[PDB]
DNA sequence: CTTTGGCACTGGC
DNA sequence: GCCAGTGCCAA
């Protein structure tokens, strides 16, 4: 077993030179260092541990390092290197997994200070390395004189840069036996930096593997990035450009500008008694000015204004017109404002015609704005991730979300605009394989679907089967269970009963209820009882929950299906942990298993080959396919899959998925 | 004695009074606008017949106020024959307001 | 007491 | 530019 880093000149996407490497080697335990020209004997060194059936301890290598040392290998080297994922461990990848209930900056990605909650040190330390870097590189050059370029630290090996290459491995050591030295994931009896890979994934818990997969599968998501239609998205924005105009031409006619204060600077005191009255707007007396054409006059008070237009995004100005016209607050926040969400908008009244029709304006804007700024003004916009291959590629954090849970950013593939929502459609399809046109004939790419189906309420009907014996699990499987809830709950659409029975399950309150499906807290009452009553072994479940992990907590982690310890935060969103994780962890897996059966048919991972992942949302995977003959199997190997998993962990109701096929996301969801 | 301009009022009653007209812009949560009040309620009759005092409440006429400048209140402008002939900002004390109109009449 | 997440936009220092 | 307060987008 060996622990390595890497210095490169770039970001994986732009990299072009390898500047140095650092090896230590636990058989020797010596620190080697490799700089530029010893980059080919650096791959050797890593190629003899593979030869070994050993292993390479990267921090965050399964994302940077490795893919990037196969990058640099073929354009410096002309040399094909590609390490099996079999013998890499990542520390990053198992600090999430240790700590899930801990944050982390993503390698620096995030801003530390902006995290909520505590951060492991030898992570921090490792996320925070080029910035410190990049520090002592400017002062150093201040030093001597010379001006600072953006991040000019990357652009030639130096000596500075080895120390910190030698200080990654060690931290990265350090990380690496401190995780290894939990009980839970690593058995006492065995020394994990003493033995071959198959021993180090076999005698571990099922979840370090299981995560090690999703991590080198997700990193190739990442490399494959998410065709999308810039030209689509552009023209969408002229258009909602000229719209959000008009609507703010309509209302600053209705709602005119006004004053206030602002720049005062001094106190206000009574003429007469002397007294404060912090109350009144700040002012400013003039030191000189006399009658002389200056406009102020030595010890001639006044309150410095400013002239501010209608802002239909404030929230603050709304409030203030609509009170303004007779408006009542009925709801406000714990800092006196009033709510002025949709919810509330939509129920405000007045008796001026054309200020209650302007109501309508400012909820159109406000979601208007909500689609300006997620596909092309603001700082994550669509628009200013595209990449030069025309793709975005997001972000994935494969184990960033307590319960097992994935996280999305950069953008936030995860939250685009449904196909159902205003504008959800040209979104929706901007997102698709045929964007992309074939490496060699030039033809577009076919996308594949799948989802799994009513996930979480069958893992409801996993773990109440103890109670119930089964049934619910036996009776779920009676046609379409949303779409029969929505009949039994009389809700408009199935989407209104997806949230509505998820609310319920993890605890929404009669009035949260009654919002769910557009109705009052009595109603709320009425669906509560009524599906509670319908399965009572919820209650018994969530009974059972309770007795094992309070007392005061008596335990405050659950087991999840692979093994591993899921953090609970609250006694309250407990049947939620349990739930989700399940729920999580069998996607996980899921997608693990399909793409593994895809490639012992003989299907090649890649642009250019027949199969690329684009895009995974929880419990769904969006699949660009060279052919509709390939998509066609992809959706039966998802299937396949999805049985497997439920097999292998005894699951105790069947699982489903739904697959579909066509050019972009907004037909294949 | 005073006149109360309004947004529509405006032109009319001041652009054109051709004379001399003080207009004060004012708002209620202004203190200094508070202090300088009274002051304009007696320099209207002590001055009734070589000068005219008129008011305008920026919050209930918007429109007038922008195309000022104004950046601070209570803002007094003298105009004469439409135009402004000379302004002054804050709350000044009767005294310094005599000069004022009495050196620009 | 729905939960897990990302992220934009105003406004104060 | 940092940060609290709100509120919407998704699963
Ligand atoms: N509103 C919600 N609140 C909490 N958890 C939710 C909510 N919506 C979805 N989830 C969780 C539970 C189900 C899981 C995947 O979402 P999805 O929309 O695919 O539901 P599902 O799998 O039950 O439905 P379907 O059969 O239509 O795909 O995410
Ligand atoms: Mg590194
Ligand atoms: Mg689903
Ligand atoms: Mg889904």
């Amino acid at each position: 077993m060996i622990v390595s880093d890497i210095e490169a000149n770039a970001l994986l996407e732009s990299v072009t030179k390898f500047h140095c490497g650092v090896i230590y080697d636990y058989s020797t335990a010596e620190y080697v260092s490799y700089r530029p020209s010893d980059f080919g004997a650096y791959l050797d060194a890593l190629e003899a541990e593979v030869a070994r059936g050993g292993l390479i301890v990267f921090h965050n290598g399964h994302k940077y390092d490795v893919p990037a040392l196969t990058k640099l290998a073929k354009l410096q080297l002309n040399r094909e290197f590609h390490l099996p994922r079999e013998n890499c461990i990542d520390t990053l990848v198992l600090s999430r997994l240790i700590h899930s209930n801990l944050k982390d900056t993503d390698m620096g990605l995030l801003r530390s200070g902006k995290l909520p909650g505590a951060l492991e040190a030898w992570g921090y330390r490792l996320g925070e390395m080029k910035g410190e870097y990049k520090d002592d590189f400017k002062r150093m050059l201040e030093e001597q004189g010379e001006e600072y370029v953006d991040g000019m630290e990357w652009w030639n090996f130096n000596e500075e840069m080895m120390d910190y290459n030698v200080q990654d491995v060690v931290v990265t050591k350090a990380l690496l036996e401190k995780l290894l030295s939990d009980k839970h994931y690593f058995p006492p009896e065995i020394d994990f930096t003493d033995v071959g890979y198959t021993t180090f994934w076999s005698e571990s818990l099922e979840a370090v593997d299981i995560e090690h997969r999703a991590a080198w599968l997700l990193a190739k998501q990442e490399r494959n990035g998410f065709p999308f239609d810039t030209k689509a998205i552009e023209e969408l924005y002229v258009e909602l450009a000229a719209r959000r105009s008009e609507l703010l031409r309509k209302l600053t006619e209705t709602f005119g500008s006004w004053y206030q204060p602002k720049g005062g600077t001094e106190m206000f005191c009574h003429p007469r008694t002397g007294k404060p009255l912090p109350k009144y707007p700040r002012i400013k007396t003039p030191k000189v000015g006399g009658i002389d054409t200056r406009e102020y006059v030595a010890g001639a008070p006044y309150t410095p204004v400013e002239h501010v237009v209608f802002n239909p995004s404030s929230r603050d100005h709304i409030q203030k017109k609509l009170q303004e016209a007779g408006w009542v607050p009925t709801k406000y926040t714990d800092k006196g404002a009033p709510v002025v969400d949709d919810e509330v908008l939509e129920g405000v009244r007045v008796d001026d015609p054309e200020k209650q029709a302007a109501i309508d304006l400012i909820k159109e804007y406000l979601m208007i704005q909500k689609r300006i700024g997620q596909s092309a003004e603001g700082d994550k916009a669509w628009l200013r991730y595209v990449a030069e291959d025309g793709k975005i590629h997001g972000s994935v954090n494969p184990n960033g979300a307590v319960t097992g849970r994935a996280t999305h950013a950069f953008p936030n593939l995860a939250q685009i605009p449904g196909v159902r929502s205003p504008y959800g459609e040209q979104c929706r399809a901007a997102f698709g394989a045929e964007h992309h046109l074939d490496g060699i004939t030039g033809k577009p790419w076919v996308q594949a679907g799948i989802d799994a189906s009513g996930l979480e309420l069958r893992c409801l009907a996993h773990f109440m089967a103890r109670f119930d014996n089964g049934e619910y699990a036996h009776e779920i499987l009676n046609g379409d269970i949303h779409t029969k809830n929505q009949i039994a709950a009389e809700l408009p659409t199935r989407d209104n009963a997806k949230t509505f029975i998820y609310g319920f399950l993890y605890g929404a309150g009669d009035e949260k209820i009654g919002q769910i499906v557009g109705a009052g807290k009595e109603r709320g009452k009425e669906l509560k009882k009524k599906f509670l009553e319908n399965t009572p072994a919820i209650a018994a479940l969530r009974e059972s929950i309770q007795q094992t992990l309070v007392e005061k907590w008596k335990r405050r982690w659950i087991k999840g299906l692979d093994g591993r310890k899921v953090h609970v935060r609250s006694p309250h969103a407990a049947l939620n942990t349990l739930l989700q994780s399940a729920g999580a962890l069998i996607c996980k897996l899921w997608i693990i298993k399909t793409e593994e059966m895809l490639v012992e048919k003989g299907l090649k991972h890649g642009w250019d080959g027949d199969f690329a992942y684009m895009a995974w949302v929880h419990d769904e995977i969006q699949v660009g396919c060279r052919t509709e003959e390939i998509a066609q199997v992809v959706i039966e190997t998802a299937q396949e899959a999805m049985r497997w998993v439920g097999d292998h962990w005894n699951f105790r109701c069947l699982l489903d998925t739904e697959g579909k096929m066509g050019p972009n996301w907004a037909i294949c969801h | 004695k005073i006149i109360h301009l309004t947004d529509d009022s405006f032109d009319t009653d001041v652009l054109k009074a051709d004379g001399a007209i003080l207009v004060d812009f004012w708002a209620e949560w202004c203190g200094p606008c508070k202090m300088i009040a009274p002051i304009l309620d007696e320099i209207a009759d002590e001055y009734q017949g070589k000068l005219t005092v008129a008011k305008l409440n920026i919050d209930q006429n918007p429109g007038t106020a922008p195309k000022y400048g104004i950046r601070g209140i209570p803002t007094l402008l003298l105009f004469k024959n439409g135009e402004v002939a000379a302004t002054k900002v804050g709350a000044l004390s009767k005294g310094q307001l005599k000069e004022f109109l009495d050196a620009n009449l």
